[PDB]
């Protein structure tokens, strides 16, 4: 008999590429020939690096994961030794192979590509997740040229008042805080990748390349680049909001939805809140048992989300760039103004201010474990509801000479009393006691 | 089914497998590039393997050992019901890892480095209230906030001993910009 | 046919899908001076506010400026003579003077609870604002006012078949109040205008000319004006005076027919964004006032 490799009714054929974490090969059907993508990802070497749970939360985002431009994970087949994740196969391959045989991407393929790229980008943000390495090698094509993003990984979840500092990705397509190696939001950092792939496609060149690393670095924190006579005026002013150096001057999906470049010829079914989008994807939230292609109550909840999302300056403000106002808006008192600040600010010494923490802190009773030298995680029983008290303390710096506390509340287990306030009522005593 | 890989990661031009399940008999690996396996379908418990290579027998050193009475030293592998499940197989992984602890009133000792706080976040000094949010608008009203800058205490400067303090939270997929005006 | 579709609508929809996405909530602590708090509603562009007693570790009620009429009409004396009770009284001492002998509970309602819950709570306890607090938490999440529930309904009237009382007059059904109408003169000073606000409970006084037309309307939220200019100390001067900040940016009196259809009202309440209309006839002549109080009681509880 021959020694075939065979995993779950697939021979394992060539090797397609090598990703951040494991091998992928090609996988096709013992009895029709059916081709599969498999990543194999040796379990020791998960254990030598400790990602399991990295592993973990990597498979149950690409299991839940249901988009056009995301490729689909069919099944995890675990061994002894390895994991086989079977996915959706594309014979087309890498983008940035495409880019290389033809040189340059005509403006129609370029935009109807980034279009695609975008759709995906914003689905993974609203499901709060982030790739962190988007390239394109790391865009594939199908046989009709239709772009699916691939190789999850040096990707993370988006928590709630949480930021990410992993430095992730190659340094020419790295946003400039991540070559800094400082602090950042998620979707900020996926746009700067998705500005270096755009500038990619219509050139077929990179805006930030230099052969000395430090140099490429510099370009990239500096935020200059040539932007070619070939390029029309509108997709320029596109490309230069993408590729901002400022993070909240930088662009953000909704911003680039809008664009009139981008606009053009863009389909109803790629994102939210278009007309063939409710009527083209399922969507998630489910009211336990399935019940598809006969009648009846899942459309009623999908009309009304429509009316209510339709109905603006009713859920949400609209910031201001004649118009009547409201009856209800209230006159300025009298002449006077006030400004909100994050924390309180010292200019002291790091550790001067860290000392005078402890301090407060065991006079109010307060338990507190130490999670980094400025980072801690503070607990208070409140007397009368009988219930546990939650936060977060984290020196920042604000300037060379300038720094601040951070507070910021857990949200874990009040019916008795009230969450927010028990927060606000812990954060005023700590900030009158260090006076 | 039940799959169990045998991977031969060193050397060699012609690899075979032999083990307790085979009754020692040699069994050809397909090689790739200097990568000689074979995926077979094994009940659970311990299994005795050795490799002959070019001619020669053979340990895999990264793999647990079981020396016999005659001094034949071999392979062994023991088969789990959790392997063959992801969840379950990636829960004995977490375990087997083995790498804070409990609440204390004791405070932490200096860095032996000794090494600077990390730089402020932009996307923080967004304060949602010191925003303008439009004549038409009903006042209560706000503009949708940052995920990142939630859960997060902002602050008025103490005017006449009175503190006033805000955080935005959210409940469910909508959001409350709570304000407190509590004298100290 | 069926009349009860709005009745039905409000039993199905909770009180969440009203809460919007994002909002600002002002909170007081009943330790806090009234004087502070009223300044404090002004500079936040807020009506109302939950209190928060940190003793008891609960919300006791609200402040709105029904509280703030209150304390002028009970406390003023002269122009010549500072207000002391509204310049060093707290919170919680001014609460204990007004619950003298009429003590009340807090009224509120959950996110997970009906609509149909908190309209009927509204009329029930003869209120304005209704505090949305979560069970769970604890949190005050929404201030749910008769603006904001007959503003989402206007949404869904295009959802459900209209029922028959749409297409009817307001002379047919019967809808306001037509007997003893609070009203001011021209020339009539505010500390008698927040005499009426107490005695009658009412939200706004039409202001009428001598002569016998209604040329300006006095609304308890135009009171709060006096804390916003600090003019509060000075009550002899006459509402026409009291409401002179205003003259930029106003239409004049919203008003309505007998002869107009229910559906019209309701189009011209939502679109203005205010809480009541004048009633009149052909004749013109002053029948009532419409407010969502009488809206809200028609079209969900009497079915
Ligand atoms: C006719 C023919 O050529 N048949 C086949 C011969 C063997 C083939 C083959 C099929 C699968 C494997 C395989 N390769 C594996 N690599 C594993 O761990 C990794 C994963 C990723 C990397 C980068 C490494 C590594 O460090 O080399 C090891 N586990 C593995 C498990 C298996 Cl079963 C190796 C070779 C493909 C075609
Ligand atoms: C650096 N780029 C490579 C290109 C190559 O291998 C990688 C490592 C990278 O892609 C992200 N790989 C690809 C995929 C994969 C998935 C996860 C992690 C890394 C991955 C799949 C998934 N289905 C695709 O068919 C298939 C595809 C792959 N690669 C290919 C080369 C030619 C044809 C198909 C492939
Ligand atoms: N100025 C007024 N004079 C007499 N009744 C009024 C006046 N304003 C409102 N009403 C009635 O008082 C009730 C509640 O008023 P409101 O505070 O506007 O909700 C309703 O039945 C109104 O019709
Ligand atoms: N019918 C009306 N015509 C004109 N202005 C009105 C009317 N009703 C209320 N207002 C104004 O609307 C504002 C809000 O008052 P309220 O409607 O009680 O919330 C106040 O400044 C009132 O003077």
């Amino acid at each position: 008999h021959d020694g075939r490799v065979k995993i779950g009714h697939y021979v394992l054929g060539d090797t397609l590429g090598v990703g951040t974490f494991g091998k992928v090969k090609i996988g096709e059907h013992q009895l029709t020939g059916h081709k599969v993508a498999v990543k194999i990802l040796n379990r020791q070497k998960i254990r030598s690096l400790d990602v399991v749970g990295k592993i973990k939360r990597e498979i149950q985002n690409l299991k839940l994961f249901r988009h056009p431009h995301i490729i689909k994970l069919y099944q995890v087949i675990s061994t002894p030794t390895d994991f086989f994740m079977v996915m959706e196969y594309v014979s087309g391959g890498e983008l940035f192979d495409y880019i290389c045989k033809h040189g340059r991407v005509e403006e129609m393929e370029a935009r109807r590509l980034f279009q695609q790229i975008l759709s995906a980008v914003d689905y993974c943000h609203r499901h709060m997740v982030v790739h962190r390495d988007l390239k394109p090698e790391n865009v594939l094509l199908d046989a009709h040229m239709n772009a699916k993003i691939a190789d999850f990984g040096l990707s993370n979840m988006m928590s709630d008042g949480e930021f990410l500092r992993t430095s992730c990705g190659s340094p020419n397509y790295a946003a400039p805080e991540v070559i800094s190696g400082r602090l950042y939001a998620g979707p900020e950092v996926d746009i700067w990748s998705c500005g270096v792939i755009l500038y990619a496609l219509l050139c077929g060149t990179l805006p930030f390349d230099d052969e000395h690393v430090p140099t490429l670095f510099k370009k990239i924190r500096g935020g200059v680049f040539y932007i070619p006579e070939y390029l029309n005026r509108s997709v320029a002013t596109l490309l230069m909001h993408m590729l901002q150096v400022d993070p909240l001057k930088r662009a953000t999906i909704k911003d680039i939805r809008e664009h009139e470049w981008f606009k053009q010829g863009l389909p109803s079914y790629l994102f939210p809140e278009d007309p063939s989008y409710d009527a083209n994807v399922i969507d998630d939230e489910a009211v336990e048992s399935e019940v598809m292609n006969s009648l009846y109550a899942y459309h009623l909840i999908i009309d009304n989300r429509r009316i209510m999302n339709q109905a603006s300056e009713f859920y949400l403000a609209s910031s201001p760039p004649g118009l009547k106002p409201h009856p209800e808006r209230m006159p300025p008192l009298i002449v006077k103004k006030a400004k909100w600040h994050l924390g309180i600010r010292s200019q002291s010494k790091p550790y001067d201010i860290m000392a005078e923490v402890y301090r407060a802190m065991k006079q109010l009773d307060f338990e507190w474990k130490v999670v980094n030298a400025y980072h801690l995680r503070v607990r208070r029983k409140n007397p009368v509801t009988g219930n546990y008290v939650k936060m977060s303390l984290q020196l920042y710096l604000v300037d060379n000479r300038s720094y601040l506390l951070d507070f910021k509340s857990i949200d874990d287990e009040p019916r008795l009393g009230s969450h927010t306030m028990d927060f606000f009522e812990m954060c005023a005593s700590l900030i009158t006691t260090l006076a | 089914a039940r799959p169990t890989v045998f991977r031969w990661t060193g050397g060699g031009k012609e690899v075979y497998l032999s083990g307790s399940f085979n009754n020692w008999s040699k069994l050809p690996l397909t090689r790739s590039h200097n990568n000689f396996v074979a995926i077979l379908d094994l009940p659970e418990g311990e299994h005795q393997y050795k490799f002959f290579v070019d001619g020669q027998w053979t340990h895999d050193p990264s793999e647990p050992i079981v020396t016999s009475q005659l001094g034949t030293v071999n392979n062994i592998i023991q088969v789990k019901k959790t392997d063959f499940e992801v969840f379950d197989a990636l829960m004995v992984d977490s375990q087997k890892c083995s790498d804070p602890g409990p609440y204390h009133q004791e405070p932490y000792v200096c860095k032996p480095e000794e090494r600077a706080p990390p730089i402020l976040p932009p996307h923080l000094l967004q304060v949602i209230l010191n925003k303008d949010t439009g004549i038409s608008c009903d006042p209560a009203l706000l503009p949708e906030p940052n995920h990142v800058m939630l859960n997060h205490l902002y602050a008025l400067s103490i005017k006449d001993g009175v503190m006033v303090l805000s955080a935005t939270h959210r409940y469910k997929k909508k959001y409350v910009t709570t304000l407190l005006y509590k004298p100290i | 046919s069926n009349n009860s579709v709005y009745t039905s609508f409000m039993k199905s929809h909770r009180c969440y899908d009203l809460i919007p996405t994002s909002s600002k909530l002002v909170v007081f602590d009943t330790s806090l001076q009234v004087k502070k708090a009223f300044f404090a509603l002004v500079t936040n562009g807020v009506r109302a506010a939950p209190l928060w007693d940190s003793k008891k570790q609960s919300f006791v009620g609200m402040l709105t400026i029904t509280d703030f009429i209150n304390i002028l009409h009970r406390y003023y004396k002269s122009a010549l003579v500072q207000i002391y009770e509204l310049e060093e009284h707290k919170i919680e001492t001014w609460r204990e003077v007004y619950l003298q002998d009429s003590f009340k509970p807090l009224v509120c309602i959950s996110p997970n609870a009906s609509l149909f819950d908190a309209v009927s709570s509204l009329i029930r306890n003869k209120i304005h604002r209704l505090p949305v607090i979560d069970p769970e938490s604890g949190n005050t999440l929404y201030i749910l006012t008769h603006k904001r529930i007959l503003k989402f309904l206007k949404l869904f009237i295009t959802e459900f078949p209209k029922p028959e009382f749409m297409s009817k007059s307001l002379e047919e059904l019967q809808i306001g109040t037509y007997a003893n109408i609070a009203m001011v003169r021209t020339t009539t000073p505010v500390y008698v205008a927040l005499g009426i606000f107490v005695q009658h409970r009412v939200s706004a006084l039409p202001v009428v000319d001598e002569k016998g037309r209604v040329v300006d309307i006095y609304s308890k939220f135009d009171v709060i004006n006096l804390a916003a200019e600090k003019t509060y100390n000075n009550l002899d001067v006459s509402v026409t005076k009291a409401l002179q900040h205003r003259s930029h940016y106003f239409e004049g009196v919203l008003k309505c027919y007998l002869h107009e259809t229910l559906e019209t009202i309701i189009n011209r309440l939502v679109e203005a964004e205010v809480h009541r209309l004048v009633v009149v006839d052909e004749n013109d002549v002053v029948k009532g006032i419409v407010s969502l109080s009488d809206i809200l009681q028609a079209l969900v509880l009497t079915g």
